[PDB]
């Protein structure tokens, strides 16, 4: 009897969060990826002189 | 007569 | 005559190439066992090139070319063949140590050791074949054969005996005891605890029989000839031809047995 | 009676999610330029272990690292010069996890025995010695991560997690609710939230101070092994045994993309991200590692071969090096620059 | 962590003597040793060295052929032998320890000495004496110079400082020109350049009075400066 | 070279550190490991205690025969499922399995468990050794009445007389010879799925018996011998 009561309480607690549309969310990743493209060594090779691992 | 291999 | 000579080369050429090109791509060299098979194939394939020149020199025709090539072909022909006996000999001791003394021989199983052994083995063949060029040149007068620079009576007997002693006997003595000890050992372990001992006996018997049969005749023929002179008659040349043709089947028997009858090589062959 | 109410509530919850599917993210990125091919090369190799290896970790300074083996030994290496610093024996052989402290003063490890232990390095006398032991669990451990100096989190095969305090060595909070074995967990940039997954093919979210769950996901249909976060902190990805990977969001609360190919049949073991989040990496059982495009969902390279199974991966903070391990007792490092 | 030595006495020209030292309280096998001596009214001098594994030995020019050193691990004891003494060997001796690895601090400890009676690069500093009030606002600084560049391609610079008080052994303050010891207060500060170095002290207190020294550790032949009063 | 004075000290330190590992490996390569399994009904604990002469999770035991060291392990508190942690034993020497032949009603579960263990993806190259126990109760119940096997396991009535190779190590009535039937029901399953990569060894045991240690040694030696022949490539 207690298990069902606990499940009902959990379900009641879960159901009151705010939401947004996916169209808005889709742009944040694009902006973040565009912002930090100039300091990615793996994406853009670097001159041999400054490589510690040469 | 012969000496070695295939001489004869 | 030439038809017989074509077939041996045609059969021999491809077998070594198959295994030698398979080894590099799939069975990368990372263990001691994989090194001696490398040298064996190279030795056999390099030896297999000899017959056509001798075919040209007796196939109803006599020696073209001059002295420049006579004293170049013979040296390599002689040097090539001797490596095989030592290459075969080493593996027996290797496998004996691999099964009779596991822990006590851990030091000598490191990869570095095999390279030194191969390099050392590769030298004595050149070290021993020099007399064939330095003491007496290959005088082309005798149809590219050899004629001694000093009284033949003494040196002719010296050459054959000293070559034959090292060529045949000692490795035959070496191999047998090593191959016997493993079979001696197996039974005691087997008894105390069906299918295996039969296979072991079969394998060992087959590899000893082939090895001995592929090579027995030639030295006996040469010794008998040295003991007493032979008459002049067409059967004499036929005897020599038959005695010589047989020797080349060993290089075609060798690659298949050691190569394709092992389970691990078969599994890695895919 | 109660079953009907539960079904009603489940249907009511399901109803809302249909309206949020405003658009498909595939259409809004078809015009983006591709990335291209990538090649990398090996730089250094490290020998030494007598047996298979399980786990490894990086340091904050990006120069030091630690590795573990199932032969009962730990080694610390210098990356630039390839020199060994310290070696420590153990009392137990079955070990699975290790971690590094942020300040570089403390280290911990664990194994089948339900204890994640700690060690000290700095003393007037020159020797490494043990400090404390924590017990109380009834199942084999999976991971114990540090966080701050005086706090630590741990997970166990049994479906519960707890928090500890080193000074008094007693627990303070416990989390329950799962019905299957727990495998992995990951922390967030700001240390207030974390996630974990279990064999029930479901995930959850937790709060540290409060101690109550908030959200759940159920996508996969098979076992789940790996999970990782995104630099922004609002997204994460998971891997499964059925040879599939999926992505999720926290504010939208629904899946976005899937990556798969028809030629692969084996599973996945590890996953990690890069600094800018444009690239994704994963390993497989078949002795191979692959790389993926996070925005276009296309493969773009391979990382050669190994002689046995591959286990672990890691990226440094500055993003200039990456290392890999396997069961063949050897380690390698890649730079990949031209 | 304590160290004690014994020996000394009175000898006549053409004699021989031996010295010994004992240690306790730490792992002995992981540390090297060194020797140092001092004159009645002069500076310090370096003598010898021995490594942990007994694989390297080094000597000075003046005593290259006469003096010998040995180690014994199981007994945790050290020995030194001398022969063919001369009139210019009246000095007091000291012992030091060292260890090396990434981020390590070589010199940390010093001990006492015993008395005996018989009957490359240059480093430069001046300003032998100076006046100092006791007011807290008072601040002082010192300088020194060298004759060669100490910078290496790696990027590290080697320079050290020491302080001595009446009737007591010296002590270590700073290493590698930018690092402070564990227990030293934070008032002290230091800086330098390619061939010029400086020290600064603020918020003076009574205990600070003492004498100071410096040393270089680039090429094995080691040299010391003469200290300055305050 | 361009090295400074201080680096050579670190190089020497690493060189000195490197040595101990070879001796450690040399010591390591001279030991064997075994794994043990069974059920509650079996006398596993009794066997362990006789052979010797809170939430630990694992237990260990040691013994020596003919100046040879052997190690044995057992598991403690764990949940029912065995799917996940089984992987760790990929490279162990051999496994041991114990069974109660007296009880008739609970025989099918043992067969099911044996079939389950035999065909797992991670154990294709590991052999198994099998022991049977508690013969005295079997004999006593067979001599008396009020029990029969035909009720539980049909086809025993058409079963033949004991095979021609069955020996007679003791003077007992022919009815007592029912052990061979059970021995053939397990070997039947083990017969198939084999292609020479793993083998099985059955044995009989009695209550509180002795000379149990000698038995494992011969099988261990034979198994060790068999591997080297494949290693070289001569078999």
């Amino acid at each position: 009897i207690a298990q069902a009561r606990k499940l009902v309480e959990q379900l009641k607690m879960e159901a009151n969060i705010d939401r947004i549309k996916v169209s808005k969310a889709a742009a944040d990743l694009m902006a973040y990826c565009e912002a930090h493209a100039k300091e990615d060594p793996l994406l853009t090779p670097v001159p041999a002189s400054e490589n510690p691992f040469r | 007569x012969c000496f070695x291999k295939t001489c004869t | 005559v030439p038809v017989l000579y074509l077939l041996v080369c045609a059969a021999g050429l491809g077998g070594n190439t198959l295994v030698i090109y398979v080894v590099l791509r799939f069975a990368k060299m990372k263990t001691v066992t994989n090194i001696y098979i490398l040298n064996l194939a190279v030795a056999d394939v390099l030896y297999m090139l000899g017959l056509p020149f001798l075919a040209t020199q007796n196939a109803a025709s006599f020696w073209p070319f001059g002295p420049v090539l006579c004293r170049l072909v013979m040296t390599l022909d002689g040097v090539n063949q001797f490596t095989s006996v030592f290459c075969l000999t080493v593996m027996s001791v290797d496998r004996y140590l691999a099964v009779v003394h596991p822990l006590s021989s851990a030091r000598w199983r490191r990869p570095r050791v095999a390279k030194l052994a191969s390099a050392a083995a590769w030298v004595l063949s050149l070290c021993m074949s020099l007399p064939l060029l330095v003491f007496a040149d290959v005088q082309e007068g005798g149809t590219c054969n050899a004629s001694w620079p000093e009284p033949v009576g003494l040196w002719g007997a010296v050459f054959i005996i000293y070559t034959a002693v090292l060529g045949f006997f000692a490795p035959l003595l070496v191999i047998c005891l090593c191959y016997l000890l493993i079979v001696v050992k197996v039974r005691a372990a087997g008894v105390r605890v069906r299918r295996s001992e039969r296979k072991v006996t079969r394998m060992v018997l087959v590899l000893v029989l082939v090895f001995a049969g592929c090579w027995l005749p030639f030295f006996t023929v040469n010794i008998v000839n040295l003991a007493v002179a032979l008459p002049q008659e067409p059967a004499s040349a036929g005897l020599y031809f038959f005695v010589v043709i047989l020797s080349y089947a060993n290089s075609c028997a060798n690659p298949v047995l050691y190569g394709f009858l092992s389970d691990n090589f078969r599994q890695s062959f895919q | 009676q109660l079953r009907q109410e539960a079904e009603q509530l489940k249907n009511q919850i399901r109803d809302a999610r249909k309206a949020c599917a405003d658009a498909t993210l595939s259409q809004i990125t078809n015009n983006i330029d591709p990335v291209g091919r990538i090649q990398m090369r090996t730089r250094r190799t490290l020998r030494g272990h007598l047996a298979k290896i399980y786990a490894m970790h990086w340091g904050t300074d990006s120069r030091l690292l630690v590795s573990a083996s199932q032969d009962g030994k730990l080694i610390i290496w210098d990356s630039y010069t390839t020199n060994k610093v310290h070696a420590i024996p153990l009392r137990s052989s079955w070990v699975m996890t290790c971690a590094y402290a942020p300040s570089g003063n403390y280290v911990a490890c664990g194994g089948l025995d339900n204890i994640c232990s700690i060690y000290n390095l700095k003393t007037r006398e020159g020797n490494v010695r043990v400090s404390r032991e924590l017990a109380g669990h009834t199942g084999y451990l999976s991971c114990c991560r540090f966080l701050d100096d005086n706090q630590i989190v741990t997970s166990s095969g049994d479906t519960t997690c707890a928090l500890w305090d080193i000074e008094t060595g007693q627990q303070t909070t416990t989390f329950t609710g799962h019905t299957g074995d727990v495998m992995s967990l990951s922390l967030a940039p700001d240390t207030r939230l974390f996630v974990s997954g279990a064999c029930d093919a479901s995930a959850k979210l937790w709060d540290v101070r409060e101690g109550m769950c908030r959200q759940t996901f159920t996508g996969h249909e098979s076992d789940i092994n790996a999970i990782c976060f995104f630099p922004n902190g609002n997204a994460f990805a998971t891997g499964s045994d059925d040879a599939t990977c999926r992505l999720f969001d926290l504010r939208a609360d629904q899946e976005l993309m899937t990556y798969s190919h028809d030629n692969i049949i084996c599973g996945i073991t590890s996953v990690s991200f890069s600094k800018s989040g444009r690239l994704l990496l994963a390993g497989y059982d078949d002795f191979n590692c692959n790389v993926w495009d996070a925005l276009k969902a296309d493969r773009a390279g391979v990382l050669a071969g190994h002689d046995n199974r591959v286990s672990c991966l890691g990226v440094t903070d500055d993003g200039m090096a990456v290392a890999t391990g396997s069961w063949d007792s050897f380690l390698k490092i890649w730079n990949g620059s031209s | 962590v304590q160290l004690v030595e014994s020996g000394g006495g009175l000898v006549q020209p053409g004699g021989s003597r031996k010295l010994s030292c004992s240690a306790s309280g730490f792992a002995f096998s992981s540390f090297g040793m060194h020797w140092v001596r001092q004159a009645p009214e002069k500076g310090l001098e370096w003598v010898a060295y021995i490594s942990s594994g007994s694989g390297t030995i080094y000597y000075a020019d003046t005593v290259k052929g006469r003096f010998t050193i040995s180690r014994d691990d199981p007994k945790n004891t050290l020995f030194l032998q001398m022969t063919s003494l001369r009139s210019e060997d009246t000095a007091m001796y000291y012992c030091v320890r060292s260890i090396y690895y990434y981020g390590s601090s070589p010199f940390d400890f010093w001990g006492q000495g015993t008395t005996l009676t018989v009957s490359g690069s240059d480093i430069v500093m001046t300003q032998a004496t100076s006046s100092v009030p006791v007011t807290p606002g008072e601040s002082v600084s010192i300088s020194c110079r060298s004759s060669k560049s100490l910078l290496h391609s790696n990027g590290n610079t080697y320079l050290y400082w020491f302080l001595q008080r009446p009737g007591q052994s010296p002590q270590l303050l700073i290493y590698r020109m930018s690092n402070l010891a564990s227990g030293v207060p934070d008032r002290f500060s230091g800086s330098g350049s390619g061939t010029a170095f400086t020290l600064t002290i603020s918020r003076l207190e009574a205990e600070d009075v003492g004498v100071y020294y410096c040393m270089q550790h680039l090429e094995y032949p080691l040299t010391f400066g003469a200290g300055t009063k305050l | 070279c361009t090295l400074s004075a201080e680096d050579k000290a670190a190089v020497e330190r690493s060189k000195m550190i490197e040595k101990q590992l070879q001796k450690d490996k040399q010591v390591y390569r001279a030991t064997h490991r075994l794994l043990l399994l069974g059920a509650d009904n079996s006398g596993k604990s009794t066997i362990v205690k006789q052979m010797r002469i809170k939430t630990s999770g694992i237990f260990e035991t040691k013994f020596q025969v003919d100046k040879v060291n052997f190690h044995m392990f057992d598991v403690g508190a764990q949940r029912d499922e065995r799917r996940k942690w089984i992987q760790c034993f990929n490279d162990v020497t051999a496994i041991i399995f114990v069974v109660d032949s007296s009880d008739y009603n609970r025989l099918q579960e043992a067969l099911n468990d044996f079939k389950s263990i035999w065909n797992n993806r991670w154990l294709r190259t590991i052999s198994v050794i099998l022991f049977l126990n508690k013969q005295d109760l079997l004999a006593e119940k067979v001599l008396a009445g009020k029990s029969k096997i035909e009720d539980y396991f049909p086809e025993f009535a058409r079963y033949t007389t004991p095979e021609d190779a069955t020996p007679e190590p003791g003077e007992d009535p022919r009815v007592t010879r029912a052990k061979y039937f059970i021995r053939d029901e397990f070997l039947r399953i083990s017969t198939a799925s084999g292609d020479g990569r793993h083998y099985c060894y059955p044995h009989f045991t009695c209550s509180v018996d002795t000379e149990n240690a000698r038995r494992i040694f011969n099988d261990v030696t034979d198994i060790i011998i068999k591997m080297n022949l494949r290693d070289c490539g001569l078999f």
